[PDB]
């Protein structure tokens, strides 16, 4: 079994910055990048062969991309600690930025560039035997991680297709924002990857900060702090295609359990144990407890109330040590809560997999060392008023045309943002379509 | 009695106590000199067992040999009724349950060392090899020097 | 005939058995190692193991690169660019 | 003389295979190694029904186990009896199935029938006189329901007239692990009740109450669950290999069961079930094993029986016995669950006795019963389909292999006629 | 008193007689110096089949090689049993083949085949009954197509009555290996099929898949290719050096095989074929060789008979077996699979059974079968040469070597007429 | 066995430094000559020691006064049309003859040149056709060197076309841009540009210089990849080049080591195929190449139609295996892999090339050169 994932724009590869290392740590796959000699880690011997590959002389390279278009943050990460592990023609180096520009990366700056990442890629699928599917990382708000990322797929469905494409995507903070322009790079984005995207999973910004405020205890943190979380729940979501366990999932089972059709495949995404070594010891992280805590709202990743959504599907991922009784009891009383509210079609409502691989921590890093780990994709339909406030700043912003002029200067049509307007507008309107009941 | 097990998991999370084997059989008619590698691990005291394929691909690769839990040591046990094998028994309930108080061996590694030959489900296995951190482990822990590598394959 | 195959058979059978319990009396007979160094000291040498063969673990210091060795492929600011970086800096 | 060939299609149906060739490895004295290390020579005499002679004395499984993706074959094959099948007993694919039908039925399916054919009927080939097919697999999964019951389709095409039974999954009432069970499930029972001579469905929900309240488990792992249903196979093939008073082999029960051909959904269970720490303050005789198998606290497969009516019981007992006990047991639970019995069968209780029970017992049964109480099963399916075809919920990935809506509406109009035909005796 | 003459052609003869030549070493006991050192002395008796015998306890065996370049020929005396080989038989030539039959001798074969003549003639006269010779080439070659196929022809001259033989390596279906199978391939069927009766087919896939999947090796090389082939290239010529209860020489494979001298060619296979992983499960039983010789996996050619339809089949048996089951699982195989048999013909094939198994073993057998089917590569062949031949596109070379048009289109009747002949009996 | 190579001006002299580079130092040849039965086939046998190369230099000949003033034999190294080849030709066919009558048999003749030197071409079409009177049908090769476009060209063309069995086409610019995009040689030099070509030449001859399982000589590819006995001007690419470090990163296999000479980034010439057709091919091996693994590769590409075979090539594939890995010279560039892959082919895309010379230049060569354009088109 095989799987690659893509990281775009300096967002994507700073997550696989402070994320690889837990690929690195699940397995004991140094920053040199061999197996040492005399430690060993005992998981069995091809645990390794999904997200490295084995080379004759000893070596182990990953199997992933980093692009970026700026140089500033990929030199970085290939000139810090990771200088040899990673395959040098595996970091794509451009020379120029997008400066929050969806048409220079789709159109302009993209396509010299875009037909070397397809070498690299195809050349890296064709070393694969057991290929599964595609992991996507890259921003909205930039220039570089919405565009090239757009580009790439909308190339990608031309030459392979069938192959599932996984969405990781950064969301604009509902109160805060980084950038002035997000709304328009955002729903062009969202625009040309609906058609190609499968699961679309969501990640926000300053809804992981209150994560790393409240339940884990930070004051000021900053990025690799939910880099690291973010990179617990992406290594938790592909546990049990690596490790044995009583039920396990892959990646075509997320998709035949989370989205009943193509036009809504937007779940949410949380991670339950999020507590430090202060407090892991000082309360009992029961499967109960942490199955309760998954389902309350304080603990979402996007900053929006589920109780206020129908839930639609969801996929518990377990990790370590977990009794099936427990699950169900758990689950039994789930269905108990009547403040949970549910949606009449889907009757069963949950998916489990079960993994025998305790969590890993980074060794003094932030998380503490447990046993259990929960790894929820909630597919709701509470994702919809995290889309009509950009909508509602869109239709603010576009009627006095702002910015626009930057857009159209490089291969735009001005008649393109209100197609995408409409797409968005279908995009909003089957969301209570399915509402009825 | 002591049921917890996050002392033997936060203090020995990572460590793993490997030992080279080797499984002679020319007593069969089809048997091969099958070398394999073994692992001890010290966070719940479970042991599961590796091959290594020679070159020219003999057999058929499936990369595990035996699973994450313990070795018997007394052969291969026939199996026991079903709730036999619970580690405390229990009067009855009231969802509840309400546990008894007036009322099986496992191999360790106290029995692991070069020199031993053990009884993985009725095999004539026996242990070789070890890396350093299993020489250190036992120089720390038992005060056991030279190590020698018995001679095999 | 038939005679010949059972008579094999109850021969091979019990040759087996006596290896086998032969076998369970070696494990009931073979000693046991008992602890010299307490608990309490054997994970201060397996912390000071870990911190002089593998320092990589339970570090994550991330230190930088140094300045006498040549740069991945390229980023900028004869021979190949490992040679060339070399006599570069 | 007469051998029965195990099927053995998907996950669960390979874990459960994987022990029930454990629990009958044990009866038979065959180690991990392969080599015969019995006690008594009864198991010796008549060992063909399950395992085949090879040449350097070693005993071999002959079962097919199949499923799509091998990340559950290094599972089964690294077990404490993982290394006595054959390295081509194991066909594989590439890929997965993933909780949908048409995946593992139509456009991937019938790539790989075509590899376990030719295994299957070699399988056959070595056999003296072939009995029928068992089968484990899942209802609610996708390479049982896939590959499995087009296996159920092709194999009897070939021979149509040996016995076949399966172990069924059924989805469980109160918490199920798939979204997309009731499409599988309905997609499934219209398949099975044209195909198969006999169903014996059990369901996780029945398995984990029993280990609660009879087995009285704190931390039931799932060979516990695995055990009680791979004892239940092991006790319905008692007379095939050991001598006994009175022997019925599956034709046996299969005549006695059924009155019509769409009458074959049964309801499994076992009596000597005892806990831990009570297993030696019980007395073990006929009067507390038929007071265990007759009552709906202590009982298997799904539903309660006590809301339907039974048409028919078997039994099959184990070890030194007394008939005449056993006759006035069955008379009396006859004579005193009259109002839940049928008006219009004189007696409806079997009765088979063999002469060896398993080890650590001194006798042992397995209750088998046909009853309109397994109408209730499918009730909650039926009630899922619809509620969730009247929105086409995931329709269009099954229409993504090419199949249709016409077909979805047969299955759920043949499950309506097959709930509506055992619902006149009520 | 039944001497085989053993004459290979080109870098392929040479290559496969370095491992028949270890075969026959291994099951007639003698080592890499000539002598003998085997276990018993049964095998001693009839060594004057193969191996010439000299003064001083040396075996020489009868085996000429011939080839256009001496660097295969040292890399044959480079190889563990490159001692044996006696250094007057080996032939040697100055220039290469061009990957074309024509060189090899018309222009410097002539007094290389000259040269050859001093060691057919003189190696005959020291026998007392010259059984016959037999050879091995490539069809994809230049020399093995230019000498040993005019050896074919010019060998019938002398000595005519005596049985000729020949393995041919057909061209590889999917991945061809050169250009020229198109011309020096089928340019050897036209009129060289006369001079030969006992053409036998063996393919360079048809080795590979069955290495892959049945001997499981993931890295397999030539040095097992060659063993599968030397297999069969030993177990055809078995009786005439073992003694046994049915004695059946080549000649009698011959005689009992084709009905015409142009229906003569064949499509082996080798049956005890089991993986190294999977000789613990597998009962070796004499069903269980007749079994896997009637399948796809186990054929040593291109063709498949599922497409066609079985003409005359033959089987060599080794072992002190009982022949009540290989004619009990024969009528079995004539009955069931009636529709693969051809009609007109009473029973279509042979036994040969021998006491002597080959070394490690028991029982085995020897596959040799015409049939139908070998109308697909024929035509798969003869459609590649007439897709190019229309295009002039190759004859540069054969306008300058004394061939004119003519021979192009008898090459392309005589392929028409075999062609059609083989048409009526399918 | 006995193989010869001659090699024609400044060009010549400068390819031939690096390829008997190559042939030196795979055999133990010290540049005194002498060692501390592979060495036959391009080295005499003198009983002194001294093995003497078999090759003649004919003209920068740095290499007279170098590293290996002693390992050439100073006679047989010699100092352009109607002029100069007649006091040259006729006293370096004297060599010749003196260094064919000592070897059993000659198979090889193997001629280098530049198209774009005086007497660089000019002896180039002066010795085929004073060989054809002298030893006639023996074959002969020419790798020829001529530069890329966009940075006495149809001079040779009509003498050589028709005398010649094989010619390649080596474009330096070709080669310039074919490592940039690969390995990071930035501002490549020239003497050691011919250091690639130098592994071409070593793995052509392969066979003949190394034992092997299914080998083939010098003689076979002129008679295999030649449909027509006046048109055959292949292409030969080494798409197998990398450093030590990427050597070290991805593993190197026979399948996907193969795929990098049917993609045009690693085309050697410039001129990509896919307007053209895949006329023919030839594999020729080195190193710990199975024969499963390469008939697990070409399978892959049969069944894709983005490549176009001719109609009538339906096997259109040549296999030939050598046992030992290329030998990686110290001070070069090339990384110590266990295998690596040479191709040759011809193909109906160099026609396009041809027809750039044509609109770029634009009496008998013209229209010789025109009618070989419509040939070329009407084979293709
Ligand atoms: N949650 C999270 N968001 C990040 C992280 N890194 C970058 N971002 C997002 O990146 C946005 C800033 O814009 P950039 O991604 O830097 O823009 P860009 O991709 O470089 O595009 P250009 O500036 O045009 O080149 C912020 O709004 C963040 O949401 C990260 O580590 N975590
Ligand atoms: N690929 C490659 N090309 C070479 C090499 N050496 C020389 N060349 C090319 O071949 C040409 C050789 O020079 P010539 O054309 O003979 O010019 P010259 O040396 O002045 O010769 P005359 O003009 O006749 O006096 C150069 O222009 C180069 O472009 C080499 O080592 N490798
Ligand atoms: N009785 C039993 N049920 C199982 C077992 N393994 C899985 N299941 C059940 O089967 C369902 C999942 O089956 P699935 O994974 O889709 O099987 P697959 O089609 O092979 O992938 C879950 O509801 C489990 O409760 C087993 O070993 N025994
Ligand atoms: N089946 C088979 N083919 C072989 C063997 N050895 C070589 N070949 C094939 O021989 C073909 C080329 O050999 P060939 O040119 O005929 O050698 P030549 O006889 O010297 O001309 C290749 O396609 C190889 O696959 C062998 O032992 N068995
Ligand atoms: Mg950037
Ligand atoms: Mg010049």
């Amino acid at each position: 079994r095989e799987c690659i994932s893509i990281h775009v724009g300096q967002a994507g590869v700073q997550i696989g910055n402070a994320c690889w290392e837990l690929y690195c740590l699940e397995h004991g796959i140094q920053p040199d990048g061999q197996m040492p000699s005399d430690k060993t880690i005992g998981g069995g011997d091809d645990s390794f062969n999904t997200f490295f590959s084995e080379t004759g002389a000893g070596k182990h390279v990953p199997r992933a991309v980093f692009v970026d278009l700026e140089p500033t943050v990929v030199d970085e990460v290939r000139t810090g600690t990771y200088r040899q592990l990673f395959h040098p023609e595996q970091l794509i180096t451009g020379k120029e930025d997008a400066a929050n520009n969806y048409a220079r990366g789709h159109y302009t700056i993209g396509k010299e560039i875009v037909d070397l990442v397809l070498d690299r890629i195809r050349k890296l699928a064709d070393l694969c035997t057991g290929l599964q599917g595609f992991l996507i990382f890259h921003s909205f708000g930039g220039g570089t991680g919405s565009g090239f990322a757009s580009l790439l797929m909308e190339r990608l469905s031309v030459d392979y297709g069938k192959k599932s494409k996984l969405e990781f995507a950064i969301y604009p903070a509902p109160q805060v924002s980084t950038a002035v322009v997000e709304p328009y790079n955002s729903i062009l984005t969202t625009h040309t990857t609906l058609e190609h995207s499968d699961c679309a999973f969501m990640v926000d910004n300053e809804a992981i900060y209150d994560i790393c405020r409240r339940n884990l205890d930070i004051e000021r943190p900053t990025y690799t702090n939910l880099n690291r979380l973010i990179g617990q729940i992406v290594s938790s979501i592909t546990a049990s295609l690596r490790f044995d366990g009583a039920l396990n999932v892959d990646l075509t089972e997320f998709q035949t359990n989370l989205v009943p059709y193509p036009r809504i495949h937007f779940p949410l995404a949380t991670y339950a144990p999020v507590i430090s070594a202060e407090k892991a010891y000082h309360e009992q992280l029961s499967v109960a407890e942490i199955t309760n805590a998954c389902f309350e709202p304080a603990n979402q990743m996007v900053k929006c109330d589920p109780r206020h959504g129908k839930y639609m599907a969801c996929c518990m991922l377990y990790r370590g040590d977990v009794v099936p009784k427990d699950v169900n009891a758990a689950i039994a009383t789930i269905k108990t809560k009547r403040t949970i509210q549910f949606v009449d079609w889907c009757p069963t409502g949950f998916k489990v997999g079960i993994n025998y691989q305790p969590p890993t921590v980074v060794p003094g890093g932030d998380l503490a060392k447990v046993q259990r780990a929960v790894c929820m994709l909630s597919n709701t339909t509470a994702i919809a008023e995290a889309w009509a406030r950009l909508d509602h700043k869109l239709d603010l912003m576009y009627a006095k045309r702002a910015f626009v002029h930057w857009y159209v200067g490089e291969g735009m049509e001005e008649g393109e943002f209100s197609e995408a307007r409409e797409d968005l507008a279908a995009l909003e309107k089957d969301y209570e379509e399915v509402g009825v009941d | 009695e002591s049921f917890d097990t996050l002392k033997q998991f936060l203090e020995y999370d990572r460590k793993v106590l490997r030992f080279f084997c080797v499984w002679d059989d020319s007593g069969s008619v089809f048997g091969d000199r099958r070398e394999l590698i073994l692992h001890y691990f010290l966070s719940d005291d479970t042991i599961e067992i590796k091959e290594v394929l020679p070159h020219n691909s003999g057999r058929d690769a499936m990369s595990l040999f035996l699973q994450r839990r313990k070795l018997p040591k007394y052969g291969p046990p026939g199996v026991y009724q079903p709730g036999q094998l619970t580690d405390q028994t229990v009067l009855n309930v009231y969802y509840g349950f309400l546990l008894d108080k007036y009322q099986q061996e496992f191999y360790k590694d106290t029995d692991l060392s070069i020199g031993t030959t053990i009884n993985v489900w009725g095999r004539k296995v026996l242990l070789c090899d070890c890396d350093d951190f299993t020489k250190t482990y036992y120089r720390t822990k038992y005060g056991i020097e030279n190590f020698t590598s018995i001679p095999c394959k | 005939n038939m005679a010949n195959c059972l008579k094999i058979f109850q021969e091979n059978t019990r040759r087996c058995k006596d290896q086998l319990e032969e076998f369970h009396c070696s494990v009931a007979t073979a000693p046991k190692l008992k602890p010299v160094r307490s608990e309490g000291t054997v994970l201060r040498t397996l912390h000071q193991y870990y911190r002089q063969y593998h320092p990589l673990s339970l570090e994550c210091k991330n230190i930088k690169k140094p300045l006498h060795e040549p740069p991945i492929p390229g980023w900028a600011g004869s021979t190949r660019y490992t040679v060339m970086a070399r006599n570069c800096y | 003389m007469r051998e029965i060939v195990h099927l053995q299609a998907g996950q669960c149906g390979n874990q459960i295979g994987a022990k029930f060739w454990e629990v009958i490895s044990d009866e038979h004295g065959i180690d991990p190694t392969g080599t015969y290390h019995g006690d008594s020579d009864l198991q010796l005499e008549r060992i063909n029904v399950y395992y085949n002679e090879a040449t350097g004395g070693k005993y071999v499984p002959r079962a097919v186990l199949v499923d799509l993706e091998p990340g559950t074959m290094d599972s089964v094959r690294s077990g404490p009896f993982g290394q006595i099948f054959r390295p081509d007993n194991f066909v594989f694919g590439q890929s997965g199935a993933g909780n949908n039908w048409a995946k593992g039925h139509y456009t991937e399916g019938a790539e790989l029938v075509d590899s376990v054919l030719d295994v299957v009927r070699k399988e056959a080939e070595s056999c003296d006189c072939l009995q029928g097919f068992q089968l484990t697999h899942s209802l609610g999964g996708g390479t049982g329901s896939g590959m499995g019951t087009l296996l159920i389709s092709k194999i009897r095409e070939e021979y149509p007239d040996r016995i076949m039974n399966t172990f069924s999954v059924v989805p469980s009432p109160k918490v199920s692990d798939t979204v997309v069970e009731p499409y599988n499930a309905t997609l499934s029972v219209h398949q099975l009740v044209e195909n198969t001579d006999e169903t014996y469905c059990i369901d996780n929900e029945a398995l984990y109450d029993i280990c609660f309240r009879t087995l009285k488990l704190t931390t039931p792992t799932y060979g516990d669950l695995n055990h009680l249903v791979s004892a239940t196979m092991s006790g319905v093939t008692t007379c095939l290999r050991f001598p006994g008073q009175l022997n019925a082999d599956l034709r046996k029960l299969a005549v006695n069961m059924v009155p019509f051909p769409r009458l074959h959904f049964f309801m499994p269970g076992f009596a000597p079930l005892t806990s831990r720490g009570s297993q030696q303050y019980r007395a073990l005789t006929v009067p507390e094993l038929t007071q265990q198998m007759f009552d709906a606290k202590n009982m298997m497969a799904a539903c309660d029986p006590r809301h339907g009516r039974y048409l028919t019981v078997a039994a099959v007992f184990r070890g030194r016995m007394s008939m005449k006990e056993v006759d006035e047991q069955m008379l009396n639970v006859q004579n005193k669950n009259s109002s839940y019995f049928v008006e219009w069968i004189p007696n409806n209780v079997k009765t088979a006795v063999c002469d060896i029970p398993p080890r650590g017992l001194k006798m042992s049964a397995t209750f088998i019963g046909n009853s309109t109480a397994i109408q209730e099963l499918f009730k909650r399916i039926s009630e899922q389909f619809t509620a969730m075809f009247r929105r086409k919920a995931f329709l269009h990935w099954y229409t993504g292999e090419g199949m249709d809506e016409m077909e979805f509406t047969e299955a759920e109009s043949n499950m309506n006629d097959l709930v509506s035909e055992y619902q006149q005796y009520q």
